[PDB]
């Protein structure tokens, strides 16, 4: 069995779009 | 050759300039470099 409760993701789930180094 | 004006063809990335050692913190998946105006800055050597 399983449940389908709903929660908030907050600020989460951001990856690096590219493979390009960046600073400041 | 480093510290000398050379035409580079790094993995198909053509250009001109001077290269040297760096202390960047490239993540293992990182391959290229750039700046805030999107100009290629650092290239990871494919054979080093
Ligand atoms: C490149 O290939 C040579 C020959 O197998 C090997 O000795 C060397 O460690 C390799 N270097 C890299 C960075 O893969």
């Amino acid at each position: 069995t399983t449940t389908q409760s709903y929660t908030n993701s907050f600020t989460r789930g951001v990856y690096y779009p590219d493979k390009v180094f960046r600073s400041s | 050759v480093k510290n000398k004006c050379v035409n580079f063809n790094f993995n198909g990335l053509t250009g001109t300039g001077v290269l040297t050692k760096s202390n960047k913190k490239f993540l293992p998946f990182q391959q290229f470099g750039r700046d805030i105006v999107d100009t290629t800055d650092a290239v990871r050597d494919p054979q080093t």
